[PDB]
């Protein structure tokens, strides 16, 4: 929602099918003393947080929402037809809606979740592209941003570029690029620090069978059938697409409101969150319910009229986060320092070591020549490497910095952490 | 692969009259689900671009008064025509939209009006410039005659000439509606100054008597 | 809006190749089927085939199987017809347009193009040949109304034109249609007044733009 | 019930700004689309655009893109039209109403408003200029029925009025429509009796409320 | 972005007669699913508010007798009018409800009744108060003439005056149905007392003879 003349948003667009992205800061442990700090040297070493266990609270009453589009390319029912269809007019689009595939997932790690989608690249140049050609396809990884859309079962791609009609799908997805996680490339990471853990459940089934209506891109070669006549003189459009249909939802398949416990993950990180930083990304279809209310512009007249009532739509959203954490130290040697500095050197900035110490070791390869000039050859003066790199990438934010407490007992979640390990006397 | 039959070939008529050409073909343009009829109708005035008249059966195209209304049912069809004015004269076609490849009608040529004519025959024996060229060129002129029907025969000193006969024709004119058709018998000059008298007969239904037009070399 | 440019005319040798063009306005050129129809007097309408520029798929009726060939390009937005290895009966009008197929319709036709005519085979351009005629044994103008005529023959290629006294007299002007003798030929006549001839001047004016030959031939009595 | 107040009239300078209003009765003011239609004699009906007060969404046709602007407020329950940077041809009637769109209907119209007229650009108010006419070489009343006339010109702005002998005679009263010369001008005539003139009194009475100028001009013979 | 053609411009008629204006436009106001016709009909008497008449094709609005019944089919349409009385005279409009933005028809102006008139031409050479003002104001009067057709020309001492011509017109009156049109040629006084004779000719189809009205300075 935005002011009509302005570009400024009046109301933010939100629905369940938007992905969620949570970024969570932690205060530096090493700024942060202890009741008894004697057990380590803070000089020769450091302190770094670790994430043992995680919860996701969700409080709404469970129910399914939905979407549609007023204009949709459609021919007619393909399921049962007494007689052959009618002649194709101009713009037979109709108002029809459908339910999206029910889905649940969870994502955790220190590096942003990596996405992928279909999309258009540049055709190799032999044939000059004429309007109406089939644009070639390309597989593209990208960082995942908030507000992005789950698949509905139409697959990750850019409708905006690849779909000109702009009417071929219901609204919510028409604008953006629905995206989907690739477990492979992610888990293929050498450090695994993208994500160390995850869970997913989803299901779908067919409901209806329809036809696109539009200019035929290609006709099947005849030999795959036999010529018609009369009503069969002409071939109806070849296209079809299913209508995805959500199923019965249960309280059981809910993956939330229940604790988790991590020890070993497919990645070599064990719950280490570098740079005091941690990521969670979660998406649910189950709360999608859309309440609808009506306002009366005139309260007097006693005869019902469709004139008196405007209609609006707002959607509920409820999250909670509770994170266990563990505390850890690091010894320093060369091998250590080396091995880290390889992995991500930016990490070492926010610490001291004590710092001068690895401010680059590498002698240059000797690119050299004039140190002045306005006259002789071109030279470089670009360099800066963008120290808050991902600030380009917007997404939802929460600060915890202030909230830590030192006693599990006082919280609902924690005492379970005790119970799992027992030990009824709090250390 | 089907075949259409387009009849009648030609009809003379008068203003306001109701005339009906016929449509005939092998199979059925029509089976009933959508009750589709595949007949077409096209008007072509001579030399200009054809145009669409009526398809199916009951179609009425935009721009056509009821002077044209479709007719025919089942397989073979007709065209009803209500009241004809001068502009209605044209060369019609009726054809088929069904079962590729396409099939067409023969042709429909409307004939204008009034009644007959009297035949006018003359003869112009070959000028010497034609005999200078080395050939013997004998034509015959028949002008302002209606309808087209005529017969042509050539008797050389009594001996009938079979073959080598050439002809051409010109259609109606606005006033007369009658015709001008040209006849030609042309060979080398060797026979002309040899064979004396020649005979060219014209047989119109007007003047049922066998009107004959002859001539000789060196004489009229 | 709806428009086609059906352009050109041609005469060529036997066994040669030919070219045709029809161009688009007011729609997408490549989005439908297209037609080519051969117009031969005395036979006339015949459906060659059809082509759909989207991929350029083809339809070739048993008749034109082989020799006939069809392609087009939409950036040109202009139809083509490629035919080779000509022949005499090939001479005719190729008169084509585009049916609606899609368009919320099916076959038959909403339109007819400009028209184009092709003639095969040819010769080299020649000059007219004009011999007028008269009656035998001399003509002084006797009879009710004396008649004379002059014809144009021995000319190739088309066209030619004749006018009596600069078209001063329409009486008898019944110029008969041309025909190819191996040289195109036609005939013409004029109906003059028995009294005014030979007195009043009688002249026929030849006009053959192909050979670019124009001849004004006066008609006077002879034996 | 259904009612609109299309009010005001205005004359303004070039490049200036203007204001319009149309008000509601018997329905919800903000629940539908609304219209503005420009009425220019010799051209007349033209559809500017439309606005839906719910959010005040807009439609601007290619013509009025830019300069035209539309807003309204429902607490006022009155339409507005905001236009700036005027021009000469801008002068015309802006005559608007509200179509039913919803209402169990679609476009075209159930209604037409009051009407309002706008004129641009202006000058400062001026007084009439009246010169009557007669025949040359003197007029004593000769002829079957003598005719005379007096015209009103050199006046700005509109309107003016003329009456012959306090409207005592309707014969010949064929006052022709006004036009702007840089000062509005019209013409008028009267058909009187050859006998009664000069005898019977002939007087034309000017009435220009804009300048508030009223002049009673008697008509008598002259050379 | 389509265009509507509204014809004929004007028609004179008599009471009770059946008259039909025409509707013409580029594309189809009509396709068949709901078979929507987008033509509209509006009646406007001069100076008052317009009003709705008929939309679609077969609409009959509340309060309209069959004196107005819609007509037309396919693309371009017509209006049937049954029997006309005096109150039926007005300025009609027909327009479109389809394919935003909106499109309108040109205009329909009905013409009343009876037959012609005779031309009445007088001249009032400039009064001195006009030449006192400094200009030369030469008008011409034509009253009670029907129909509107007239031609105006100005010959200055025989030399034709091209430009600077001014005109205005008044329509029918109840009784006469005829007209009064004002013609004007006005320049500075410099030429008036210099150039002598002036000529103003009026050409109505009534009195096909080239009726001329001239005059001179200082003389009638």
């Amino acid at each position: 929602i935005k002011k009509p003349n302005n570009n400024k948003i009046l109301v933010p667009k939100v629905s369940g099918l938007q992905y969620r992205v949570f970024r969570i800061h932690l205060p530096d442990p090493n700024k942060f003393g202890f009741p008894d700090t004697s057990f380590y040297n803070p000089d020769t070493q450091r302190l770094v947080w670790a994430c043992v266990g995680v919860e996701v609270g969700r409080g709404q009453p469970l129910g399914v929402g939905i979407s549609g589009h007023p204009l949709l390319n459609k021919l007619d029912d393909t399921e049962n037809a007494s007689a052959y269809a009618a002649n194709a007019g101009v713009d037979n689009r109709e108002c029809i809606s459908m339910d999206y595939k029910q889905t649940q997932l969870c994502l955790i790690g220190c590096k942003p979740p990596i996405g992928e989608h279909w999309g258009k690249g540049s055709p190799c140049t032999n044939v000059a592209v004429n309007p109406g050609d089939c644009p070639p396809l390309e597989l593209i990884n990208t960082v995942i941003q908030d507000g992005d859309m789950v698949d509905t079962g139409f697959g990750a791609m850019d409708f905006t570029t690849l779909q000109a009609n702009k009417s071929e799908v219901p609204l919510d997805i028409c604008t953006s690029i629905c995206k989907y996680p690739d477990y492979i490339k992610m888990v293929s990471e050498p450090y695994g620090d993208s994500l160390f853990f995850y869970l997913r459940r989803e299901q779908m089934f067919v409901r209806h069978l329809f036809n696109r209506a539009g200019a035929v891109g290609e006709n099947v070669p005849d030999d795959l059938y036999i010529k018609g006549s009369g009503s069969t003189a002409n071939l109806a459009s070849s296209n079809y697409f299913p209508t995805p249909s959500g199923s019965m939802v249960t309280s059981d398949a809910q993956i939330f409101n229940k604790p988790y416990w991590l020890q070993r993950a497919q990645g070599h990180n064990n719950g280490i969150c570098w740079g005091n930083q941690l990521f969670v990304t979660v998406v649910d279809t189950t709360r999608s319910t859309n309440m609808s209310l009506c306002a009366a512009i005139s309260t007097s007249e006693t005869t019902y009229k469709n004139t008196n009532f405007k209609e609006y739509l707002r959607h509920g959203e409820e999250y909670d986060l509770q994170f266990i954490f563990q505390l850890c130290k690091i010894t320093l040697t060369a091998d250590v320092m080396t091995y880290i500095h390889s992995m991500n050197s930016t990490i070492l900035e926010d610490w001291n070591f004590g710092l001068q110490p690895p401010p680059g070791g590498t002698l240059e390869d000797t690119y050299r020549f004039v140190t002045s000039q306005a006259i002789a050859c071109q030279k470089h003066t670009p360099p800066a490497p963008k120290e808050d790199p991902l600030k380009k990438y917007t997404f939802w934010e929460v600060n915890l910095k202030e909230k830590f407490s030192a006693d599990l007992d006082q919280f609902p979640l924690g005492r379970k952490f005790l119970l799992q390990a027992g030990l009824k006397a709090k250390p | 692969d089907i075949v259409m039959t387009q009849s009648p070939s030609s009809l003379a008529m008068s203003v306001g009259q109701k005339v009906t050409m016929s449509c005939k073909s092998s199979q059925s343009l029509l089976d009933s689900r959508n009750q589709k009829n595949y007949l077409a109708w096209y008007q072509q005035k001579p030399g200009q671009s054809p145009k669409l008249l009526v398809y199916f059966a009951s179609t009425r195209e935009s721009g056509v008064p009821d002077r044209f209304i479709g007719s025919g049912s089942g397989t073979d069809f007709t065209l009803t025509i209500s009241s004809v004015q001068a502009e209605d004269l044209a060369d019609y076609f009726c054809q088929q939209h069904y079962s590729t490849p396409l099939t067409f009608g023969a042709g429909t040529k409307l004939e204008l009006k009034r009644a007959d004519a009297a035949p006018t025959v003359s003869i112009f024996p070959p000028s010497s410039e034609q005999l200078t060229s080395g050939g013997a060129s004998v034509v015959c002129f028949l002008n302002n005659f209606y309808p087209k029907d005529i017969n042509v025969k050539w008797a050389i000193d009594g001996a009938e000439r079979a073959g080598g006969v050439l002809n051409s024709f010109t259609g109606q004119d606005s006033k007369d509606s009658t015709y001008s058709m040209s006849s030609t018998l042309t060979l080398t000059k060797d026979e002309y100054e040899r064979h004396a008298s020649y005979t060219c007969e014209a047989t119109h239904k007007t003047s049922t008597a066998p009107i004959v037009k002859s001539f000789n070399r060196g004489a009229a | 809006e709806v428009k086609l440019e059906q352009s050109g005319a041609e005469l060529a040798r036997p066994g040669a190749s030919v070219k045709l063009s029809c161009k688009a306005s007011g729609y997408t050129f490549a989005s439908y089927w297209m037609q080519w129809v051969k117009q031969r007097p005395g036979q006339g309408l015949e459906w060659i085939g059809a082509i759909y520029p989207g991929d350029g798929d083809t339809w070739y009726t048993q008749k034109f199987k082989g020799k006939a060939t069809l392609t087009a390009d939409k950036s040109s937005s202009t139809a083509y017809m490629q035919l080779s290895s000509l022949a005499s009966e090939d001479s005719a009008v190729y008169y084509c347009a585009r049916p609606p197929y899609y368009y919320g319709t099916t076959y038959y036709f909403d339109y007819w193009g400009q028209g184009t005519t092709l003639t095969v085979s040819g010769a080299k351009t020649t000059a007219p040949s004009v011999y007028p005629l008269a009656p035998a044994a001399g003509a002084a103008g006797a009879g009710s109304s004396v008649t004379l005529g002059c014809l144009v023959k021995g000319y190739f290629p088309e066209p030619v034109t004749l006018t009596w006294n600069s078209g001063s007299l329409s009486s008898g002007v019944h110029t008969f249609p041309a025909v190819l003798a191996d040289l195109y030929t036609l005939s013409s006549s004029v109906t003059v007044t028995s009294s005014t001839w030979p007195a009043e001047s009688i002249t026929c004016n030849v006009a053959h733009p192909a050979s670019s030959t124009k001849v004004d031939k006066k008609i006077e009595p002879r034996g």
